[PDB]
DNA sequence: GGGTATTCGCCGTGTACCTCTCCTAGCCC
RNA sequence: GCGGAGAGGUA
DNA sequence: GGGCTAATGACGGCGAATACCC
């Protein structure tokens, strides 16, 4: 089984799991851990917004790639943003701080 | 079923607990199954029509 | 996306909430099920959350984008694009003011401890069973009085006025916004300076730490009470519609709807003034209600329709392992992915991989548009969409230019280490299965048994650097764990090398002389001479001797022809003996290592491709089978077992007359079947290893046997000699469910045939074993998960501290010899100071200098004992380690990089081994001396008496080995009253028995002679005169202090030591006069009136793995904790049975007012007028890290872990660095507590880095004045992490709740400093490749 | 295929602004704002960048000169 | 009232993948 | 037709 | 078929909350 792009999941924005549905590979935390283990952080970033996550990042670098580059920019995954949302539907404010 | 096993390295191709088999049994066509997926479309009532 | 930093958690107030809201939602419906259309104000909401479909109203008025802000005049939905339906949030007003259960229900109840109300009343308010007294004015009932009903009524009917009480949740938020915090903070200082009593001061520190963080954080204590609650936008909780007209819902949908049934109900009895009863009860269900949206799962489990599993709330999205952090913010589910069978593709090299053509067109899919596209084949997009789904030859011959040198990750599903992910070069095959080079499956643990594989894609110019530097296969051939290789040859190679370079006394060929290897392939390839027969060759090895120059010498070597052979391939650098020799797995392995040493990476990786190629191609032509008669029952078994069996039956028939109990026969039996399994063992051995008699000449002779099985053994390609034993011998003994040995073993063997009993009895051992495997996976994982959370945010970060501390390594001597010797120990640590050569001012090794080979081997060359390195613990750094304090080891040689994150590498080197190891595994009379050299006693005062022994005074005795050339071989601990029998300077012959000892008795030795003389030891109160006749039997029993009857509990039975004449004999030197205290068990056999000799006998007295590994990490107090010294100086008694006998160390200098508690089973091994050091031995047992680090310091915690877990590994036979052990070590102690004042708050646990920083800056200021001093704590991985300063970081493991409701409280704020958040985040790590940039933003920051 | 980076991470010992200067370089080439200084052989331009720097003619400094001039 | 035991209750318990069925509920016109 | 339960299997 | 309304078979560890002994 293989997929480059295709259907992603609704609430958080990842592309399915599965072989019936095109469906990706689930990149765990141990494999994350094992990417920390070298000094792969560029490889880790993509794997985690531009390949899953990330929906402005993932239509750019399709385009970006379609047209011959390999550049991208990383953004900030779009599961983060639900769990912003999840923890603030609680009684927790949960600001991201800027100065 | 049963074929002629030899058991020896054959140039790592059977290296771990990996499998070699002669194009003969391919072709005596004796692994080949057959295998039967079912599909449905169903036609349903919508309100619009 | 805007550029941020610093995730802040706080309370939300009402007002916060109104502000996130767009509308209200009143009523609970959702969707009409008849017209997909949203509900007018419902949980969906085109009005509140936003439009259904991009850019157009429900009613259709606006459809067209030219209105961007309008909002439709019948619909007041707002015309935007659908994924703001995403981000906006709503609001339901709560009529009755109702508690979050997150603050109340969280183990510390920050309500009750808050109000300094006990939670039980906090639950009596909550479900209306009874009321609370908020000010209830001029009465004798006080401001958290809880009352009941009829309470609540007499008191109203006396007191019509000056009383206000209420009810629920809103008194609460009534006693909440009543509360002064300020004046209480300062009320509660003072009571704190007045109370002087443990319990009450930790209750009450707790209190004032809440406060103060209430009133620095901002958060207002009523906000813990809700009185809006803010709803998910629609589309985080869907309510998708299932084909078929019917609907899948989150079970959010429906606690919402629950939640505003029970809300509007209650609004509206409100609205009728219906009694109080039902408004109660009502109240009492929006309670139920809303705690089940916020927390389902801490009441009675509201359960879903008809299913009877309980539906999952928010709070169980969070938490949880299923739910998030760790499901979709850690282990995201990537594209460009793809997965399959992996198979072996020997023709591969080390550097990639086969990747079937399908696969690899489906993964690179946009960048064969981008390479279609920038050719011209294709003119538009679709074009090229539709050309890659015809599949035309052009598509295949863009596939291949694209893939050139594109690389791919491969992985396997357990990654336990690194290792379990690495990169290579595709080559595009035929067919479905990925082709995995054999080499690296060690790395991998991958076997092709249907293994499977993932395929990743890495897209960016980044990635694909970062892949083929630091991931590619060729890179990693170092495991970073130990130095060791990972690359080594595994089954067939080795088989085949090994049968290659073996010799055999005579065969084709024999003796001939050889101008090269070249000739000798010519003989071995045209059949003129066997692949193994003695020759005499001429080779050309070169040596690198000078500075990088290869010198050749061209000599004349007796070898075999396939030796030869094997040399054609070996790289010019090594010397040909490395491949002289029989050549096994071992043999393999360090022929590996040394090319690696001497020559360097690349040449490494040609010479292990050229050992894989050569050993499978003449493993092939051996032609090497496995028969039924290739394994060699040993002739004389049958005698074995029959002698077995007449010894067992001679021993049966003599217990049935009863003269031996029934454990001493079933220990006999044991043994004697240990005892033939070896003989039968050993002749099988020896029937099957030696066993090819073949002929010279004339006359015979014997050599080692070319039997497969035996060969497979030997090489260590497959199979140990425990696996021939169970082949071709008897198969040992077996285990009962319980543990306990069977007494008949199984003597059949697999050529042979078991029988039913003995197969079931086998059958037992193999589920045991496989079930094993699985808990003690599963146990594995979650260590490993927890070791790699702790250690995450360490890294590399300065390039030396400048330090000199350091930790004293020496080789570990356990017991008969050594266990692991001092250069792998050392190897690759800089060191602390320089070691002096055996005569002072003769500097070995300067300053520190990272210890290569080189110098280790200059250290064997000297006899250097123990070395001082740096180590990470004791680093200086703040906010990481230096590469120095570190050291090299890497799957590169050279010292460790700045940037490189030790602690994940440390983690999963320490626990993969452990989870490995599971899957794999699917008396002390007499010392003897193991090699010759002088005894030396450490540590002791004795006494000579008239017999001649070196009588042993002291419990921390020591009995160390010097040799020859001043270095301790043998090491050896000698408790209180074991016999000697040579003293101090003694020179000791080869293997001379010098000790002897009871196995199950440890006598109490007496020092003088003498009548033994009782005092106190009155009969009848304690003890009971049972005596023998004249020749001195007895049965009187001395019972220790928790065995000593009832009546005689306080007095204590005494031995004064007295001489012939009837005087106490004192003690040499001393005054003190000889009181011996009878311990436990003391049998006085030797009545009155016979001479003590010294040495009569007083008192006859008869883990590990994961979980003892687990346990040392967690720090797990031994529940039996022995007991150490915190001062030195004289001990003494005191107030004698409380129930817990008293302790009173009293310093010579020092003050005196130390008690410590002893329970009565407790003995005591030092006298009371002795002299004592700080932290040593007074009771037996194991010792909790935390009092080692408390009173011996931090390089002693550190070294008894590190050795304590080393042994359990080594156990295993798995070799792992120090250095990762004392990375979670420096990880656990983190945190210090604070014992003088000046900038804390005098008790606060707060990390040691802020108080060095604190040093610093006092330091800094012209003034030290008090400074900071501190004591430093050890905490176990689990609470380590759980006190980290990111919140992020403990919650992605945690309780999330508690950490989630401290950090709320407390409003505390994350700058994110660490590798798990950055992930979180999905920005760069800070770890590796990141650092710089992180770096970068650090200048960025603070600058112009 | 280059199958060994061990003399590019022997001309700057951190191994990992190694990956920073190589991918700069390798940037540079692919969107053609510049040319390859090495006879390519149907390498993709990242194998390029790395045979550039283990020759000597690539580094940091050398970026930063030529960007700056 | 203050310290020590003892009960009590919460939190955790390895990864990756592949098949199948079944999903708000109940009653009457 | 995103999800979640239950069952089984693979390494 | 369509419309309307509202129980029992884990276990350990740890830290807080009583039980009780002075
Ligand atoms: N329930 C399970 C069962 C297996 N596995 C993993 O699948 C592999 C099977 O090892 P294995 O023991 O089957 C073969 P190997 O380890 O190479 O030894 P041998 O060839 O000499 O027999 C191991 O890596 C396990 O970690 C798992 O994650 N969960
Ligand atoms: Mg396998
Ligand atoms: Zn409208
Ligand atoms: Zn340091």
């Amino acid at each position: 089984h293989a997929r480059s792009t295709g259907s992603y999941s609704l609430v958080t924005q990842q592309p399915l799991g599965g072989k019936a549905q095109f469906g990706g590979q689930r990149f765990g935390e141990m494999e994350v851990w094992a990417l920390e283990a070298y000094g792969a952080a560029y490889t880790l970033q993509e794997m985690l917004t531009v390949k899953s996550d990330d929906v402005n990042g993932r239509t750019k670098m399709y385009k970006n790639i379609v047209d011959g580059n390999h550049q991208m920019e990383p953004g900030m995954p779009e599961s983060f943003n639900v769990l912003l949302k999840e923890i603030r539907s609680l009684g927790i404010n949960i600001e991201l701080e800027d100065e | 079923q049963n074929m002629r096993v030899a058991f020896m390295p054959w140039n790592g191709y059977n290296f771990e607990d990996s499998i070699l088999v002669s194009e003969r049994v391919v072709q005596e066509d004796r692994f080949t199954t057959i295998h039967i997926q079912e599909l449905a479309c169903v036609s349903r009532d919508t309100k619009l029509g | 996306t805007e550029e941020f930093d610093a995730i802040k958690i706080a309370l939300a107030s009402p007002d916060m909430i109104r502000s996130w809201s767009f509308g209200e939602v009143k009523k609970p419906e959702t969707i009409n099920y008849r017209t997909f259309k949203p509900e007018r104000d419902g949980l969906f909401c085109a009005r509140i959350f936003g439009p259904v479909k991009d850019y157009e109203c429900l009613c259709g008025k606006y459809k067209r984008l030219k209105h961007r802000g309008v909002i439709c005049e019948k619909c007041g939905v707002e015309v935007t694009q659908t994924k703001v339906r995403r981000e906006r949030m709503g609001h339901i007003e709560l009529a009755s003011p109702t508690a979050h259960i997150w603050f109340l229900k969280s183990l510390p109840s920050r309500i009750g401890l808050l109000l300094d109300m006990p939670l039980r009343d906090i639950e009596r308010v909550l479900y209306f069973e009874s009321y609370v007294v908020i000010e209830g004015g001029m009465t004798n009932l006080e401001r958290q009085q809880i009352l009941t009903e009829e309470q609540y009524l007499d008191a109203l009917e006396e007191f019509g006025d000056e009383f206000d009480a209420k009810m629920g949740a809103e008194a609460i938020q009534a006693l909440l916004k009543s509360m002064d915090l300020e004046q209480e903070c300062e009320q509660l200082r003072e009571e704190l300076n007045e109370t002087n009593s443990e319990t009450k001061r930790k209750k009450l520190t707790k209190r004032i730490k809440l406060l103060e963080a209430f009133v620095q954080s901002g958060n207002k204590p009523e906000w813990m009470i809700l009185t809006v609650l803010p709803v998910l936008p629609p589309d985080l909780r869907p309510l998708v519609p299932l084909d078929g007209g019917r609907f899948a819902t989150s079970d959010l949908n429906d606690l919402y709807r629950r939640v505003i049934n029970r809300n509007n109900r209650l609004k509206r009895l409100l609205d009728l003034a219906a009694p109080d009863i039902i408004v109660r009860n009502e109240k009492r269900m929006l309670q139920e209600a809303v705690d089940a949206l916020l927390d389902n799962g801490r009441r009675g489990r509201a359960i879903t329709g008809s299913n009877k599993r309980p539906l999952k709330s928010l709070a169980d999205m969070i938490k949880g392992k299923q739910g998030r952090f760790r499901q979709n913010l850690l282990g995201k589910r990537v594209d460009y992915s793809g997965r399959s069978v992996i198979t072996v593709g020997p023709y591969l090299r080390l550097h990639q991989c086969g990747l079937p053509k399908k696969m690899a067109l489906e993964l690179f899919k946009p960048f064969i548009y981008g390479k279609l596209e920038l050719r011209g084949l294709a003119t538009t997009i679709k074009a090229a969409k539709k050309m890659v789904e015809r599949e035309e030859a052009v598509v295949w011959d863009i596939l291949d230019e694209v893939i050139r040198e594109h690389p791919v990750l491969l992985n396997r599903a357990p990654t336990l280490h690194r290792l379990g992910i690495q990169a290579f070069e595709p080559v595009l095959i035929e067919g479905k299965a990925i082709q995995l080079h054999p080499l690296v499956c060690a790395a991998y643990n991958a076997d092709f048994d249907g293994d499977q594989m993932a395929v990743h894609v890495p897209l960016t110019l980044e990635a694909q650097l970062e892949a083929r530097a630091l991931m590619m296969s060729t890179n990693n051939i170092l495991s970073p764990a130990n130095g060791e290789p990972i690359i080594v040859p595994s089954q067939d190679v080795v088989l085949g090398l090994y049968y290659m370079t073996r010799d055999c006394v005579n065969a084709k060929g024999e003796g001939m002389v050889l101008t090269g290897p070249k000739e000798a392939e010519r003989l071995y390839r045209s059949g003129l001479a066997s692949l193994h027969a003695r020759v005499k060759v001429r080779i050309t090895e070169y040596e690198k001797d000078a500075n990088g120059e290869l010198v050749a010498k061209t000599s004349l070597k007796d070898t075999t022809v396939g030796r030869a052979i094997l040399w054609m391939i070996v790289p010019k650098g090594l010397p040909y003996s490395i491949v002289n020799q029989a050549l096994g797995k071992k043999a393999i392995s360090k022929m590996l290592n040394t090319c690696y040493r001497i020559l360097g990476l690349k040449p490494t990786v040609i010479f292990a491709d050229q050992i894989m190629y050569t050993g499978f191609a003449y493993a092939a032509r051996s032609g090497a089978s496995v028969g039924i008669d290739d394994m060699v029952i040993p002739e004389k078994k049958h005698e074995i077992i029959s002698e077995a069996e007449a010894e067992v039956a001679e021993i049966q028939e003599q217990f049935q007359s009863g003269l031996v109990t029934a454990g001493e026969r079933y220990n006999k039996v044991i043994d004697i079947w240990a005892a033939a399994n070896d003989r039968v063992s050993k002749a099988m051995m020896d029937n099957l290893q030696t066993e090819t008699v073949i002929n010279r000449d004339g006359q015979e002779e014997k050599q080692v046997s070319f039997n497969s099985i035996y060969m497979m053994a030997d090489s260590g390609a497959r199979g140990s000699a425990a696996q021939i034993r169970q082949l071709a011998g008897m198969r040992g003994l077996m285990a009962k469910p319980d543990g306990s040995i069977i007494e008949t073993p199984i003597t059949a063997n697999f050529r042979e045939g078991l029988n039913v009993l003995q197969y079931f009895i086998s059958t037992h051992g193999a589920r045991k074993g496989l079930a094993d495997t699985a808990l003690k996976t599963a146990n594995s994982g979650y260590l490993t998960r927890r070791l790699v959370d702790v250690a995450q945010d360490l890294v590399v970060t300065e390039d030396d501290c400048g330090t000199h501390e350091g930790i004293m390594m020496t080789p570990v001597i356990e017991g008969g010899d050594v266990k692991e010797p001092l250069r792998d120990r050392v190897l690759g640590r800089v060191t602390a100071e320089d070691v002096l050569k055996p005569g002072t001012a003769d500097i070995l090794v300067p300053r520190n200098t990272l210890l290569h080979e080189q110098w280790c081997d200059l250290l064997e060359e000297n006899s250097v004992d123990a070395v001082k390195v740096r180590s990470v613990v004791s680093c200086d750094t703040d906010f990481g380690v230096c590469a120095h304090c570190y050291g090299r080891d890497l799957a590169r040689g050279h010292i460790i990089n700045k940037g490189e994150a030790i602690g994940v590498i440390a983690a999963q080197s320490i626990g993969e081994p452990g989870t490995q190891l599971t899957m794999r595994t699917f008396a002390e009379s007499s010392i003897q001396v193991k090699n010759k050299g002088s005894i030396k006693l450490s540590n002791v005062k004795s006494v000579v008496n008239s017999s001649g022994k070196l009588v042993i005074t002291s419990r921390n005795t020591e009995l160390k080995l010097i040799d020859e050339f001043g270095r301790t071989k043998e090491s050896y601990k000698v408790p209180y009253g074991a016999v000697l029998a040579k003293g101090d300077g003694e020179q000791v012959a080869g293997g001379e028995t010098v000790a002897n000892w009871d196995p199950h008795t440890m006598p109490v030795i007496t020092e003088v002679s003498g009548f033994v003389r009782f005092t106190d030891m009155i009969d009848g109160q304690t003890i009971t005169r049972q005596t023998d006749e004249l020749t001195g039997l007895s049965s009187l029993v001395v019972l220790d202090s928790a065995e000593r009857t009832a009546g005689g509990k306080d007095l204590r039975p005494a031995l004064k030591i007295v001489d012939a004449q009837g005087n106490d004999v004192l003690i040499p030197g001393t005054d003190m006069p000889a009181q011996y205290f009878l311990p436990g068990k003391a049998i006085v056999q030797l009545e009155d009136g016979v001479q003590i000799s010294s040495g009569d006998t007083l008192a006859r007295i008869p883990t590990g793995g994961l979980p003892r590994v687990a346990d040392l990490f967690e720090a797990r107090r031994p529940k039996e904790p022995a007991i150490l010294a915190e001062i030195s100086g004289i001990v003494s008694f005191g107030k004698e049975t409380k129930g817990k006998r008293r302790l009173v160390i009293t310093p010579v200098d020092g003050s005196d007012p130390y008690e410590e508690m002893i329970p009565k089973w407790r003995q005591l091994n030092v006298f009371e007028g002795e002299r004592v050091e700080r932290g040593d031995v007074i009771s037996d047992g194991p010792e909790a890290p935390h009092d080692i680090l408390r009173l011996r310091g931090v390089h002693a915690v550190t070294r008894y872990i590190v050795n304590e877990v080393q042994d359990v590994y080594r156990l295993q036979g798995v070799k792992i660095n120090d250095k990762h052990i004392e990375v979670i070590v420096r990880q656990m102690l983190r945190k210090a507590t604070i014992v003088n004042a000046g900038s804390s708050d005098f008790l606060e646990g707060e990390q040691v880095e802020y108080s060095r920083v604190k040093i610093a800056n006092r330091e800094l200021e012209a003034n030290g004045k008090v400074g900071a001093t501190y004591s430093r704590d050890l905490l176990g991985i689990t609470k380590a992490s759980l006190a980290t300063e990111s919140f992020i970081s403990a919650a992605s493991f945690q309780e999330t709740t508690r950490v989630l409701t401290e950090a709320a409280v407390a409003g505390k704020r994350d700058e994110l400093r660490g590798l798990k958040e950055n992930v979180i985040v999905g920005r760069l790590i800070p770890a590796g490749t990141g650092y710089a940039y992180h770096q970068d933003r650090m200048r960025r920051r603070a600058a112009g | 295929a280059r199958v060994t980076v061990q003399d590019a991470v022997e001309k700057i010992g951190n191994r990992f602004d190694l990956v920073l200067v190589a991918a700069r370089r390798a940037r540079q080439m692919q969107v053609g704002g510049k040319d390859p200084l090495v006879p390519e052989e149907n390498d993709k331009t990242t194998v390029i960048a790395l045979r550039e720097i283990e020759e000597g003619l690539i580094n940091n400094q050398i970026l930063d000169v030529r960007e700056r001039q």
